[PDB]
This record gives structure tokens, C-alpha cells and sequence, in this order.
RNA sequence: CACGGACCAAGGAGUCUAACGUCUAUGCGAGUGUUUGGGUGUAAAACCCAUACGCGUAAUUGAACGUAGGUUGGGGCCUCGCAAGAGGUGCACAAUCGACCGAUCCUGGAUGGAUUUGGUAAGAGCAUAGCUGUUGGGACCCGAAAG
RNA sequence: AAGCUCGUAUCAGUUUUAUG
């Protein structure tokens, strides 16, 4: 039979995936915020 | 338990520990992968363990589980390691499936 | 500030190790208070009599608010109607344990309380008198 | 007693204990008695499972332990509008004993043996909701099972039962229900009452809100 | 490995360790208030202090780059199998030449560097 | 209820007879308490020693006072013998009166609370239930069929050492008996000639409920010690304050342990005694931390190591790459140089 | 200035004891202390305790009418909320004002009470281990006119 | 050295204005 993965390991993997699905979106949000902040800083310096 | 055993062997004179001048606590136990008496390395402090030992030219993958803690006479099981290096590595990985990295 | 426990008891060291992680990863001040109290010396941890717990349980909604004591719980013959409630402490005296159990309550260790209430919801920490 | 062989240190004796229990349990007339005997038998089975710590064999033991529920009063009767008389009440006692043993001996499970008990409870839950009548659909059987299960595992008002078991139940309920293969009494979603029951464990409420109510099903 | 920078190679010597024979070379701090060494006046012997602390990344490492580890028998030698690069087997002075050859053979078999090989041996 | 431990025959075979766990091995393990109690007790068997009070006083000497340009320490009078003029009564003088002579009324025994003594004994007994702890004690228990080792009561009836040693070898204690009689080394230091000439490592401990000859049969084999369930000496259970001695128990002794130390049904069999209550429900903290309930209310964790940031300060006004990062307007500045604007 | 130092091997000095304390640790806990002894014993070892005894458990005669206390803060917990913050509930601790029962100090052996009074308030203590302080014993070591 | 609260409005071998 196929050795089933540990239940604790399955829960850990699910939690890691759920956290990564939000961290990835937060990375893009941070990149967009950084771009906007750079534009604002450029205009303020000018 | 493991925590009680771990702390007793750590701070209550583990018999097989060796103190090097550099300040590293060694472990001469034959059943340890590493000769350092740190946590998750000393076989006595962990219920689950895996190690490689040889008596004849053949190499054997030694491991233990809580199924045999109550019976030290059958504490450690072994399997021929398929001394072909490429086959041996994959066999070890398959045997240690789901084990700690 | 006291940062380590002077007690040589390994069990207290394990409790401190668990509570440090709980406080650092939860952010709830309830864990911080218990962790800080765990370092208190014996003179700084006076026993909490069962009578004190019984009289403190008159607080509104205290029936469902499990009481917590960081010291030791001692029996008290001055009372005979200890409310049915759950009390968590490091050590429970034989008389206090019998009184709590006989009254339909329960006695648990600090680790059990932490598992039941990782965030300390409905918890009530009592401190023994010093005067 | 029978529990002595189930908790024996010898594998041969332990396996023979289960082999004999397969009939001792289908001897229903003998087992239609107080729930204390069922609790003791399940406590012995707990030790029997505890004595095996090998991945594949532990799954082999877990599957048979879960199938023991189906073995109890196999639905060959086909109870056409018949109540729990002498058939389902006895199985309710076995189910109650299983949960009592699991809750009482929860913290005693070591770190490595936790996965074994998670698999065992998953298998037992799969056998449950599969065997109430010949299949899941049954009004009175579901009502009795809910009242005899809601009060122990998912109560959430009594801190005596650790919330880890409710967490596992939340995580595996939908995974195991779909294993039965579209409409079912799934009245079973208890979870709304837990959410409405204020002062309950906030961790359990958050877990049920996130993992359970967020599913499209 | 990181360079082995020795902050103070010269061995520290006790004040007047050479002026009087009754004063051992072992360092001992001067206790008198009037002592010039205690006040570290210019031109006096250097006084050991926290400044000369060797770095952890190179502490206890011999110039060859291997840490010394006393070995009493084959059992002790076998413990360095997983740390051959970082540790070297050093035979104790009390080991008879009979066991020294056996220890050296095992060290060569395992590739463990020997700090003082051939001691008491003849070819 | 409690789990059961199989009973092994004198030939190593595991007999079908099984006994429940005596509930004593589940008591808390407190290395600090055991160490303190052992240290206090070990001083009880200490014989007092002292220096002769009349030593040094058997000399006639008086201080010369001054004027002789010599030390004021009293010097023996008379002449011709040669001892005259030598210092006396001084701790610094040769053959003088040693400073702070050891008196006979110095403390030798240490008072220990009976409850603490029982706690230490219970902890030592419990420590024997863990094979890993016993292995860390230095006993070659790697081949014992079961732990704790339970043997049939017929072992107590053995009268000849030749049979007892054979039974111990068969059951699995052969390794420990070989370890003993091998580590026998001559005493190091001045103890060589104080009746402490030889020393050896401790051997297996045998526990019996009744004495029929085993105590005499096993006394001659080095390392092996015999004790009664009622006594269960702490000095023997944890020699050197180190827990986890290899102990062999008889099934009758295993049953009698419940009565001698108490259980959940028989209170203690001792007036006013009760086993200490654990302050932790789960011995291992990892299970609590890794439990689903706690992990569900725990914030995410890092990579276990902090990533170094700004390890080296790049100086602006040079290395234009870093300058643009601080001020994006630097590019526009450099487009016309922004500095040579003509009014 | 002076006190000692020609040199070297060995020797050489806050050590022990009794009482009274702080702190720390352990055991029990309103109980505590087996070891003056008795039983037992592989024998100064190891293991148990019948009766008494020291301490505390309560006293200005006696303290439940109530959180064996209202109010205000007060670690903490809960609801509201993304936060700020609001509300509800509160250990020890602090302020205020509280209840019985006795002395000031009136009153006339009481009575009613003037205004502060010291307890109950709500037990928190007993045994052992370590550093440490005072006192007496030679008292960190050497030494003086005498009887 | 150890215990409570507070990280707050707590202070200052500092300066200036107002009460002479």
C-alpha cells in the first residue's frame, strides 16, 4: 500500500501553503507600494 | 520521557560524553551518526533514531522506533544498504521517508 | 529583571521554557505575567488558600472563569461550600485536592491550563497575601 | 479479561486478541451490557495500537480497528423503519467508549505516536457516518448519534476535553465525508452552536470559522 | 578557514620572574598599590586583559587548521570519523608504543590527522 | 489500569505471566532531589577523625622578647640537645601546633527529612524504568529482553552461585557481569593502603520479596547486590547520585512493590505517606508546543536565523548605485547636472 | 624617611563549634520534625514509627450582617473595534470610609458612647541543604611588664 | 540585593518669562 503522509506533516504543509499564499500577495503589494513611494519621493525632491 | 532523559543526560553526567579542550561535548556511542552529544543526535535522548553501522564489509542502516523501547534486546533493526552508492542513497531516502530532514 | 528561575527543579524549567515560547509567539500579556511569576522565589510565592479561591469566585461570571494560581494551593477548614470550579496550580495539597475534587471541580497543571487557554481566555490569576 | 491480551507485550498474543475479539464483538447478545465493559475494551485497544510504531503495520492495524465498527451489527438486517432496539444502541455504547478513551488518554500520547492516533481516529470517523444504518441517511440514528457525540467531542463548553481533537475533527470532516460518495444529513453542522456559544475556546472558534466555513461545500 | 591571528604570541611572564629565582614564571597580578606593573606604566611587561581575546572562529585551532583532541584508544579515535577535517587525533603521552602503532593504523584508515605521530616508535 | 510487563523464566524465555505496572515508576523524576539526598546520606557513614590535642603542647618554650635580634616566636630552652632555640607552639613552625586542629565534635552526619528521603528513593526507583536513562548510567543493558526486568520467584530459591550466575547470564545480565570483574583497577592515590585497595564498577541489583538463599548465593559474584523491597536502599539504587541503575526484580517483588510504595487503590501502606503529585501533565514539552491547539493560536515563525541587513555601510556621494536608491531624483539631477543653471 | 629582604627545597596562616538572623533551594503544609529511642538489618551501613515533646495554627474578654468589606485606582480577563480607545469584571497592593469587641476619657457597676484604638480580618507556617552577618569559645597567624 | 506600581509626565549642578 501507499505509505500515507503523517497527519501532523499534512497539517504543517497546509499551514505553510496557506501562509505562503498570503505572503506572495503581500510581496506584490509591497512592491507596488514601494514604486508609489519612490514616485512620491521623486516628486517631493523635485 | 525524551525530555527528561535528554535533560538528565545533558546536566546529570551522561556516561559516554567526552569533553574536548575546545569545549565540544563528544559522544563515543556506537549508535550515533555524529560523535557530538547534542540534542536530536544522542540516541538515548530521542525515541526515533537512524544510523549506519557495519560489522562485516556490508553496511547496514540501523534505526529504532518506540515499538522496541520496552524491549532493548530488539531495540535496533537493520537492513542491507545495497552498497551500490546510487542505489544505497535512494534506499536510505525511501527507508527514512517522512523522517526529520 | 529576573530572567531565569533559581529553582533546580527540571519540571519548573520545562514550564518556564514552554511559557517563554507561548508569550513570545502569542503576544498575550497573560502568558507574560505567568512567565514572570514563575521566576518568583518561594518567599515571593505565598500559598493561596482554598478559602481565598472560594471567596474570589464570587466575582461576576466567575463560574466559567477558571482560576489560576502560580504558587501552591492549601486547604482551609474555615469553609465547607467551595464552589464547583477548576483550579490550576503548580502543586495541590492533599486536603485542597480532595476538597476541590469532592466539590465536583477539577485540578490541573499549568501546562494543561495553557493548552486549554493558550490566550488565557476567561483566566483569573490569584496572588497570595504578603502582609 | 480480554483487555489483558490486547495490551500484552507479545505480538502473537496481541494479534490473537484481535482475532478472537472479531467474534467476541459479533457475539452481540453477550456484549449488550454496561458501557464500562466497552470502555475497558477500547482502553485495551488503545494500548494495542500504542504497542505498534511502524508506518505500514500501524496503518494495517488502524484499518481493521476502524472496520471493527462496521463488523459490529453488520447492516444485513436492513432495518425498515425500525428503531435502535438492541441493534444501534449497543454500537452507540462502543462509539461513546472510543471517544471517552481517546479524550482521557490524549496527553499521554508521545510526539511520535501522535500521528498513529490521528490516523486511528480518522479511520474510526470514516467508519462512523458510514455505519449508522446501511448508509448515512437515517433520521433517528443521526439524531441519536449527534446527541451522543455532540456532547463529548464538539461541546466546546467543557475545557475537560482538549480542543486539539475538535481541531482534527474540523480538519478531517469534509475530507472523510466526500469519501462516502451528494445529499446527506450533513444538521451535523454543531459548529454554528459552538460559534454562538460565547466563552468557548477562541482558538477552536477561529479554526472552525477559517477551515470549515470557508469551504464552498 | 579564517586567518589565525594571534593577538599575543609572546608568553606572559610574571614581574621579576627572572630577577629572583623564587618567583615562578606563572603570571600573578601585583597587589601592591605602589607597584608600577599594576599601574601599567610605560615600558613595563604587558598585562593580560580582555583585549587579547582570540576569535571564536579560530580559537583552539592549531596552525594546521585542525583542533586537538586527546585519544586514549581505538574507541576514542573512532569518534573523530565525522570531524576529521575539523579535529585531529592526539595520542596521550602515557600510551605505550604497543597501542600507538594500532592507533596510528586506525587513524590512517579513517584519514584522521595525527598531531604527534611516530612518538616512541622506530623504523 | 496500567500496562503489563512480561515475566521471564530463568532460561530467558518470556513466561505468559504478566503483572501490571506498579504505578511507582510513574512518579516524578527529580535529579536535584536525588543528588541532594544522596550527598546528605553518604556522610552518615563517616567515622570521626581528629588530631591529638596534646600534640605540640609537649614542649617547654618561652619568647625571648627583644634585644637578641631574632624572631619573637617562642623557642625551646635548655641546650646540648639541639632542639633548644627552635620555634615552638607556632602553626608555621616545624613540628609545631597546626592551625585550626580538626576536633572530634565536627559535624559528620546530615539530617534529612523523611519525606525528602522517600521522594529521592521513589525518583531513583522510577529512573530505572527508562532504558535510555539506565544506558546513560553505564550499565550494559543493551540486551535485556524487557525493562523493568521481571523474573520468576524461583530465582530467590537458588542456593548455589553456579546456578544464579547461569540464570543471570541467560536472562541477559551477562554483559553487566562481564563489565564487572573487568574494570577492577588498583586504587589511585593514597587510598591504596587504607583498606581501599581495589575498586570496581557496580553490577546488577537484585530485588526480592523473601530471602531463601539468593542473598548468599549472589554475594560472592562481584558487582551483584541484593536488597529487599522494603529497604530499597537509595545508595544502592543510584550509586554516586547518578540515577538509572540496572535492577532485576522478581514477579513477587514486582507485586509487593505496589503495597510497599502504594498505588491508586492501596494508599501507601505507610503512615501518612503519599506519592508526590506531578506539576506537569505531559513530560515532554515538544508535544505541548507542537499540539494543534497551541499551534492554531501561534503567529508564524522566521527561518530560525536572522538575515543580515546592511552589513557594510555604503557611503553616498560616491558609488552612484547606492545614491540613486536613497534619492531617485539624482537621475533627473544628473540629466542636466542641475548645478550649472544659468540665471 | 622607616619596617624586612644574602640565596634556595620543604613548612605557614578568616579553619571548627553553640545561639540568634537575611537571602537562595528542596519537602510538607495548618500541619510540620523517623534517627532521645523501639522494630529491623547484607550491621556505626540501609529501611519504618507507638507515645510525648518545640514551633505555628487566633486574642483589643472575642471578632459572619457583607469578597468572614462599600467606593476609587490596580497585573490580568471578557464584549465592542482594523487600530486609537469605550464598556463590563478585578488577585496582591495603596487611599478613603466601614462592622464585634476594650482602653482613653466622659457618663454613673452599669448605661449611652468622645474620638482613636488593636485584634478577627482573609491562617502561612514546620523540617532539611548552600553562600552570607553578629556574639562566646584560641577565633585569620606570630608577640609584650605580671600573678 | 530583593518585592509593588508605573513607563509613564518622573526628573535636571541647564536656560528664559511671571509672582520682588
Amino acid at each position: 500500500e501507499k505509505i500515507l503522509t503523517p497527519e501532523s506533516q499534512l497539517k504543517k504543509s497546509k499551514a505553510q501553503q496557506k501562509t505562503a499564499e498570503q505572503v506572495a500577495a503581500e510581496r506584490a503589494a509591497r512592491k507596488a507600494a514601494n514604486k508609489e513611494k519612490r514616485a512620491i519621493i521623486l516628486e517631493r525632491n523635485a | 520521557s525524551d525530555e527528561i532523559v535528554w535533560q538528565v543526560i545533558n546536566q546529570s553526567f551522561c556516561s559516554h560524553r567526552i569533553k574536548a579542550p575546545n569545549g565540544q561535548n563528544f559522544c563515543r556511542n556506537e549508535y550515533n551518526v555524529t560523535g557530538l552529544c547534542t540534542r536530536q543526535s544522542c540516541p538515548l535522548a530521542n525515541s526515533k533514531y537512524a544510523t549506519v553501522k557495519c560489522d562485516n564489509g556490508k553496511l547496514y542502516l540501523y534505526m529504532k522506533t518506540p515499538e522496541r523501547a520496552h524491549t532493548p534486546a530488539k531495540l535496533w533493526e537493520r537492513i542491507k544498504l545495497s552498497k551500490n552508492y546510487t542505489k544505497a542513497l535512494q534506499q536510505i531516502d525511501e527507508h527514512l521517508l517522512h523522517w526529520s530532514k | 529583571h529576573r530572567t531565569a528561575p533559581k529553582s533546580d527543579n527540571v519540571y519548573l524549567k520545562l514550564l518556564v521554557k514552554l511559557y517563554t515560547f507561548l508569550a513570545r509567539r502569542t503576544d498575550a500579556p497573560f502568558n507574560k505575567v505567568v512567565l514572570k511569576a514563575l521566576f518568583l522565589s518561594k518567599i515571593n510565592r505565598p500559598p493561596v488558600s482554598v478559602s481565598r479561591i472560594a471567596r474570589a469566585l464570587k466575582q461576576e461570571g466567575a463560574a466559567n472563569k477558571t482560576v489560576v494560581v502560580v504558587g501552591t494551593v492549601t486547604d482551609d477548614a474555615r469553609i465547607f461550600e467551595f464552589p464547583k470550579t477548576t483550579v490550576a496550580a503548580l502543586r495541590f495539597t492533599a486536603g485542597a485536592r480532595a476538597k476541590i475534587v469532592k466539590a465536583g471541580g477539577e485540578c490541573i497543571t499549568l501546562d494543561q491550563l495553557a493548552v486549554r487557554a493558550p490566550k488565557g481566555q476567561n483566566t483569573l490569576i490569584l496572588r497570595g497575601p504578603r502582609n | 479479561n480480554f483487555v489483558k491480551q490486547l495490551s500484552s507485550n507479545n505480538r502473537k498474543t496481541r494479534v490473537n486478541a484481535l482475532e478472537a475479539l472479531k467474534k467476541y464483538l459479533t457475539a452481540k447478545q453477550f456484549k449488550e451490557n454496561k458501557q464500562i465493559e466497552f470502555n475497558k475494551l477500547w482502553k485495551g485497544l488503545y494500548y494495542a495500537m500504542w504497542f505498534s510504531d511502524r508506518p505500514r503495520p500501524q496503518q494495517r492495524l488502524a484499518n481493521e480497528l476502524g472496520e471493527l465498527h462496521g463488523l459490529y451489527f453488520d447492516p444485513k438486517d436492513n432495518s425498515t423503519a425500525d428503531e435502535l432496539t438492541t441493534n444501534d444502541k449497543a454500537f452507540i455504547k462502543f462509539s461513546r467508549g472510543f471517544w471517552k478513551v481517546m479524550c482521557f488518554e490524549w496527553f499521554n500520547i508521545d510526539r511520535y505516536r501522535l500521528d498513529k492516533y490521528l490516523l486511528l481516529i480518522r479511520r474510526v470517523l470514516f467508519s462512523q457516518l458510514k455505519y449508522l444504518q446501511s448508509r448515512n441517511w437515517d433520521k433517528k440514528l443521526v439524531d441519536e448519534y449527534i446527541k451522543k457525540v455532540l456532547r463529548w467531542l464538539p461541546l466546546s463548553g467543557s475545557p475537560k476535553v482538549y480542543t486539539g481533537i475538535p481541531i482534527h475533527i474540523v480538519d478531517i470532516l469534509l475530507d472523510e465525508w466526500e469519501r462516502l460518495l451528494k445529499k446527506t444529513p450533513l444538521d451535523v453542522i454543531i459548529f454554528q452552536d459552538i460559534v454562538a456559544d460565547y466563552n468557548n475556546s477562541k482558538v477552536l472558534r477561529e479554526k472552525i470559522k477559517e477551515d470549515l466555513f470557508s469551504d464552498t461545500r | 578557514h579564517p586567518k589565525i591571528v594571534k593577538k599575543h604570541t609572546k608568553k606572559f611572564k610574571r614581574h621579576h620572574s627572572d630577577r629572583y629565582h623564587r618567583v615562578a614564571e606563572n603570571w600573578r597580578k601585583q597587589k601592591g598599590i605602589d607597584s608600577v606593573v599594576r599601574r601599567r606604566f610605560r615600558g613595563n611587561i604587558s598585562q593580560p586583559k580582555i583585549g587579547y581575546g582570540s576569535n571564536k572562529k579560530t580559537k583552539f585551532l592549531s596552525p594546521s587548521g585542525h583542533k586537538t583532541f586527546l585519544v586514549a584508544n581505538v574507541k576514542d579515535l573512532e569518534t573523530l570519523t565525522m570531524h576529521t577535517k575539523t579535529y585531529a587525533a592526539e595520542i596521550a603521552h602515557n600510551i605505550s608504543a604497543k597501542n600507538r602503532v594500532v592507533i596510528l593504523a586506525r587513524a590512517k584508515a579513517l584519514g584522521i590527522k595525527v598531531t604527534n605521530p611516530k612518538g616512541r616508535l622506530a623504523l | 489500569s496500567r500496562p503489563q510487563v512480561t515475566v521471564h523464566s530463568l532460561t530467558g524465555e518470556a513466561t505468559a505471566n504478566a503483572l501490571p505496572l506498579p504505578a511507582v515508576f510513574s512518579a516524578p523524576i527529580r535529579p536535584d532531589i536525588v543528588h541532594t539526598v544522596f550527598t546528605s546520606v553518604n556522610k552518615n557513614k563517616r567515622q570521626a577523625y581528629a588530631v591529638s590535642e596534646k600534640a605540640g603542647h609537649q614542649t617547654s618554650a618561652e619568647s625571648w622578647g627583644t634585644g637578641r635580634a631574632v624572631a619573637r616566636i617562642p623557642r625551646v630552652g635548655g641546650g646540648g640537645t639541639g632542639r633548644s632555640g627552635q620555634g615552638a607552639f607556632g602553626n608555621m613552625c616545624r613540628g609545631g601546633r597546626m592551625f585550626a586542629p580538626t576536633k572530634t565534635w565536627r559535624k559528620w552526619n546530615v539530617k534529612v527529612n523523611h519525606n525528602e528521603k522517600r521522594y529521592a528513593t521513589a525518583s531513583a526507583i522510577a529512573a530505572t524504568a527508562v532504558a535510555s536513562l539506565v544506558l546513560a548510567r553505564g550499565h550494559r543493558v543493551e540486551k535485556i529482553p524487557e525493562i523493568p526486568l521481571v523474573v520468576s520467584t524461583d530465582l530467590e530459591s537458588i542456593q548455589k552461585t553456579k546456578e544464579a550466575v547461569a540464570a543471570l547470564k541467560a536472562v541477559g545480565a551477562h554483559s553487566d557481569l562481564l563489565k564487572v570483574l573487568k574494570s577492577k583497577k588498583l586504587r589511585a592515590g593514597k587510598g591504596k593502603y587504607r583498606n581501599r585497595r581495589w575498586t570496581q564498577r557496580r553490577g546488577p541489583l537484585v530485588v526480592y520479596a523473601e530471602d531463601n538463599g539468593i542473598v548468599k548465593a549472589l554475594r560472592n559474584v562481584p558487582g551483584v547486590e541484593t536488597a529487599n523491597v522494603a529497604s530499597l536502599n537509595l545508595l544502592q539504587l543510584a550509586p554516586g547520585a547518578h540515577l538509572g541503575r540496572f535492577v532485576i526484580w522478581t514477579e513477587a517483588a514486582f507485586t509487593k512493590l505496589d503495597q510497599v510504595w502504594g498505588s491508586e487503590t492501596v494508599a501507601s501502606s505507610k503512615v501518612g505517606y503519599t506519592l508526590p503529585s506531578h506539576i506537569i501533565s505531559t513530560s515532554d514539552v515538544t508535544r505541548i508546543i507542537n499540539s494543534s491547539e497551541i499551534q492554531s493560536a501561534i503567529r508564524p515563525a522566521g527561518q530560525a536565523t536572522q538575515k543580515r541587513t546592511h552589513v557594510l555601510k555604503k557611503n553616498p556621494l560616491k558609488n552612484k548605485q547606492v545614491l540613486l536608491r536613497l534619492n531617485p531624483y539624482a537621475k533627473v539631477f544628473a540629466a542636466e547636472k542641475l548645478g550649472s543653471k544659468k540665471a
